[PDB]
């Protein structure tokens, strides 16, 4: 249509006039940095042109694909203009719409959506790269040995062609892709989240093409992309970015902070399906809680989660707890073992069934908490990835012509049982678990339970299961995973060198008495782990600061851990730290 | 994102230099500044910045309400408001600091009109420094600038907020130049020079320790034609002021209601937004579907980044009622619609944000009678009860 020419000679009236701050013209800028860093991906903001003319912005939201024939070529003639001969290296320079407004969901991809612009939220997975896909094709019919050819998409296997020219045969025809069209690749399949997923129901995935934005992803985290509908083609990609606090919600979550010290009412809010006992829950609320993460100038990063590890003998729970805290709290990815979820934490290069190839994914929660079942049952890939995700907080690919090194920050929690069924507790947690000590170091929080033959578990354990099976004071699940969002996306407690010193007189003492009675040491990496509970306890409590008393809790955390995972023998121990108790 | 280096012990020469600090100056706005006469004595001033002590009386480092603190100095010459602690470095530098603002006058207006006219737009020398410390950083909200002229010593304290001038990319780019004078410049500058310059802010940065030198145009110096009914002196005193100050000067005729300061520019480009979503999704070939308000905060929220609660829409609603109908669905959720069945044109839609602007002019000229907007709080729309 001629229409066309009366939209070009409007937008190139505008990306000459659009001065928003101070009179200054932003796109004479924008142009001369991808002129001069030969990019070719123009950046435009949806609300600019939107306040400009509407009816582009409606004709973009309708018809984005006749749209996309006019931006490309004013483009390139408002490079040609402003850089002499750029059409020699560049022929065609792509733009990026920004600043979708109605972001959709996964689930609200209809069929009145077709044809249009789209800004969905996901996480990307299944990484094929840089190959030649197809639109056109030939074929090559052997008895006659001809020639002919149609189109074929990015969603069918392959058109079948069995009908000659005047062969009239059936015979076998072989695909000729060498008079074909050019090819671009970035197979990815996106996926719903699982922070916002409505409960009952389960995550979609679509299939999205990459054209012109290859390899800048990160596959494990949420990334938001705006493209068409029809397979969704993506336009722009953006690695930044319902179940959310709001204003009226805030207000209440700092007066329920604020009175009758809710951090026990966590720990009991934590586990109403059994009664439990505080040692694992303590350990789990402030793992899921977590710290905070500090730099200095640039280096020395300290890791901000709280990885914990769980023992005792198989008959207890140890996988309801895990299973509970996968519904309530965010980005939480239970796996195990092999791959019962077909999906892991370890970077791999494997080859694939459904097209059967060779490619490579680095598997997989980067803010999340990842939960591991049955921790002794693994193999050496598996162990040697989470003890480099332990030890350091990033992932290396290095395989399948890539190389990338991605971000790990994740929490850690690990339930396994012992060699033997029963716990042994005449001997030390090294010679009881089949792990050394290096993996172990990394967690720093080691919570054992045992068994119990009086009648006061008698009493309480039977009683609460058969009132579970009969049936068909504590902070509400609901107001609790939302507490869990906003404290840890809005405040950063530090600490202040006024009485902070005292820990470092406590810990001389209790580093000491470790040598002459023990035989396990405590390290600096306790110190760090008790910063890091009290941090976390002062996280829960929403406090400006770390207060004098959150140590006494951190430090009864790494008592009851420390000195709970080695022998009876360590008894004296037991009254040695009952005077900090 | 072009940072030129040149000395200027060179823009002395006055035959090479000016048109390469003027060309930054209306492009790439602040401009890098290095081996200033001053070598010692700039790093001497970062122990008597720690005083605290002094009160506002237009002086007094100044927190507005928590972790900023602006510690301004009123000049000594100015009469009858003065507060003396110490200060001898802050006078010291202020005297020869005199000579880079007076010498980065001659060389930026050289280029333009004439070097001759800056004199008498420097004569008063009556600007304040300004020394601000932040405590033990998001204390610097967006802002710009008070004098025409701000010359600062920064350790890097310095990144882009949103905004179209230097660096076109429009990313948020923080700079960290060892040895290093930047020179920002002000809101009232670019009107004297008709929109050549512009603002940058400050950002979370390690370092709080920010010194900040800003050189004032006399009271009686009108600004080109234009600005014989504004001065200077108005519009700049309008500008800055203090909390404190804020609460004493413009005191006169009540009304904490301050929606002049506050809710006018925000609330009218909820309506450029709220247009474009309702033709977003009601506007379309395909399959129906009603204008709700959940799937519209949100995209709202996108648009200005910050949050959006449901209210603004009922304010929205408030000044411009005939567009936008109430009525709750049975659901619990509140859809709205347009009277127009043949959906909002594109001059249509001009015309839609002609007449909210006029409409918001109206209102304000109709409540400003009582007593620049007076008092209103923006009242939100009686939402439309569920009947029995």
């Amino acid at each position: 249509p001629n229409v066309s020419r009366t939209i070009a000679r409007e937008l190139k009236s505008f990306l000459l006039e659009y001065t928003d701050e101070t009179g200054r013209s932003v796109y004479g800028a924008r142009i001369r940095t991808l002129g001069e860093m030969n990019s070719e991906s123009l950046e435009v903001n949806y609300r600019h042109l939107a306040e400009s003319k509407a009816i582009l912005a409606l004709f973009l939201a309708k018809c984005p694909e006749e749209m996309l024939k006019i931006f490309d070529l004013v483009a390139m003639e408002a490079t040609e203009l402003h850089y002499p001969d750029y059409a020699r290296i560049h022929s065609e320079i792509h733009v990026r719409i920004s600043d979708f407004p109605t972001i959709y969901s996964l689930r609200e991809l209809r069929e009145s959506n077709l044809s249009s612009l789209v800004r969905v939220t996901g996480v990307v997975t299944r990484r094929t790269g840089v190959f030649p896909q197809l639109k056109y094709v030939k074929f090559n019919c052997l008895k006659c040995g001809s020639i002919l050819g149609p189109f074929f998409q990015d969603s069918n296997e392959e058109i079948r062609i069995s009908f000659c020219t005047n062969c009239k045969s059936k015979g076998p025809f072989r695909v000729n892709g060498e008079k074909t069209v050019y090819r671009n690749y970035q197979r990815v399949t996106l996926q719903e989240a699982p922070g916002t997923v409505p409960p009952g129901r389960l995550p979609r995935h679509r299939e999205v093409i990459l054209l012109a934005l290859v390899d800048v992803s990160k596959p494990g985290e949420e990334v938001e992309v705006t493209g068409i509908y029809k397979i969704i083609e993506a336009n722009s990609i953006k690695r930044r970015e319902v179940f959310s606090w709001t204003e009226e919600e805030e207000r209440e979550f700092r007066k329920i902070s604020r009175d009758r010290g809710i951090i026990d009412k966590i720990i009991s809010s934590m586990a109403p399906s059994i009664y439990g006992h505080r040692d694992i829950k303590t350990a789990v609320a402030c793992s899921l809680f977590g710290g905070v993460p500090k730099n200095v100038n640039g280096k020395h990063s300290i890791r901000g989660d709280i990885n914990v590890l769980l023992l005792g003998d198989p008959g207890t729970a140890k996988s309801q707890i895990l299973k509970y805290v996968e519904k309530t709290a965010h980005r939480a990815v239970f796996a195990t073992g092999q791959g019962a979820s077909a999906v892991g934490l370890t970077a791999s290069v494997r080859k694939d069934p459904i097209t059967k190839e060779w490619t490579l994914e680095g598997g997989a929660a980067d803010k999340g908490v990842c939960l591991i079942d049955e921790f002794d049952k693994m193999n050496d890939q598996d162990r040697t990835s989470i003890h480099e995700a332990m030890e350091q907080q990033s992932i290396s690919i290095s395989k399948a012509g890539i190389v990338t090194t991605l971000q790990a920050r994740c929490s850690i929690i690990a339930a396994a049982n012992p060699n033997g069924g029963r716990y042994n507790s005449t001997l030390p947690l090294a010679q009881n678990v089949s792990l050394t000590e290096p993996i172990l170091s990394r967690f720093d929080i080691l919570c054992v339970v045992r068994d119990l033959v009086d009648e006061e578990a008698d009493e309480r354990l039977a009683t609460f299961v058969v009132d579970s099976h009969v049936r068909s004071s504590p902070i509400p699940q609901e107001l609790l995973m939302k507490y869990i969002h906003y404290a840890r996306t809005k405040i950063y407690p530090k600490l202040h060198q006024m009485d902070m010193d005292k820990v470092s007189r406590v810990y001389a003492d209790l580093r000491r008495e470790s040598i002459s009675t023990g035989s396990f040491p405590i390290t600096v990496r306790h110190l760090e782990s008790i910063l890091r509970i009290a941090e976390s306890f002062a996280k829960m409590r929403l406090s400006e600061f770390v207060s004098s008393y959150d140590l006494d809790r951190a430090i009864k955390v790494v008592v009851d851990s420390f000195v709970d995972a080695q022998k009876v023998s360590v008894r004296r121990q037991l009254r040695r730290s009952f005077a900090i108790y | 994102l072009r940072v030129p280096v040149i000395d200027l012990n060179r823009v002395s020469d006055e035959e090479q230099l000016l048109p390469v600090v003027r060309a930054i100056l209306l492009q790439h706005d602040t401009f890098l500044l290095k081996n200033y006469a001053n070598k010692a004595v700039l790093d001497a001033l970062l122990a008597g910045l720690t005083t605290k002590d002094l009160p506002d009386t237009s002086q007094g480092f100044d927190a507005n309400f928590v972790w900023l603190e602006q510690y301004i100095f009123d000049t000594d010459p100015q009469l009858r408001f003065d507060r003396k602690c110490r200060n001898e470095s802050l006078c010291s530098i202020y005297s020869r600091l005199f000579k880079l603002g007076l010498f980065f006058a001659q060389l930026c207006v050289k280029s333009v009109v004439s070097s001759a006219e800056l004199q008498d737009c420097i004569s008063t020398s009556h600007y304040a420094t300004k020394l601000t410390r932040y405590f033990n950083e998001r204390d610097y909200v967006t802002f710009l600038p008070t004098g025409v002229l701000t010359i600062f010593p920064c350790a890097k304290a310095i990144r882009y907020k949103p905004s179209t001038m230097a660096t076109t990319d429009n990313s948020w780019v923080s700079i960290d130049e060892p040895d290093c004078l930047l020179f920002h410049t002000g809101t009232l500058l670019a009107r004297w020079s008709q929109g050549m310059h512009t603002t940058s802010p400050l950002q979370i940065d390690p370092r709080a320790n920010i010194v900040s030198l800003t050189i004032w145009p006399p009271l009686t110096t009108p600004i080109s034609s234009k600005g014989e009914g504004t001065i200077a002196n108005h519009l700049l005193e309008q500008q800055i002021k203090a909390f404190p100050k804020v609460a004493q000067q413009y005191y006169p005729r009540e009304l904490s209601i301050l929606r002049l300061q506050d809710a006018m520019k925000f609330v009218k480009e909820l309506f450029t937004v709220c247009e474009t979503v309702l033709s977003l999704n009601a506007l379309s070939r395909s399959t129906g579907v009603p204008p709700e308000l959940h799937v519209l905060l949100p995209q709202i929220s996108s648009m200005m980044k910050r949050k959006i609660v449901q209210d603004d829409i009922l304010k929205l609603l408030t000044i411009w009622s005939d567009a936008y109908v109430v009525e709750l669905n049975s659901r619990g959720e509140l859809t709205m619609n347009l009277p127009k069945r043949d959906n909002l044109t594109t001059l249509t839609n001009k015309s839609r944000t002609l007449a909210f602007v006029e409409r918001a002019e109206s209102w304000y000229q109709q409540v400003i009678a009582s007593k620049r907007r007076s008092s209103s709080n923006s009242k939100t729309v009686l939402s439309s009860k569920v009947q029995t």
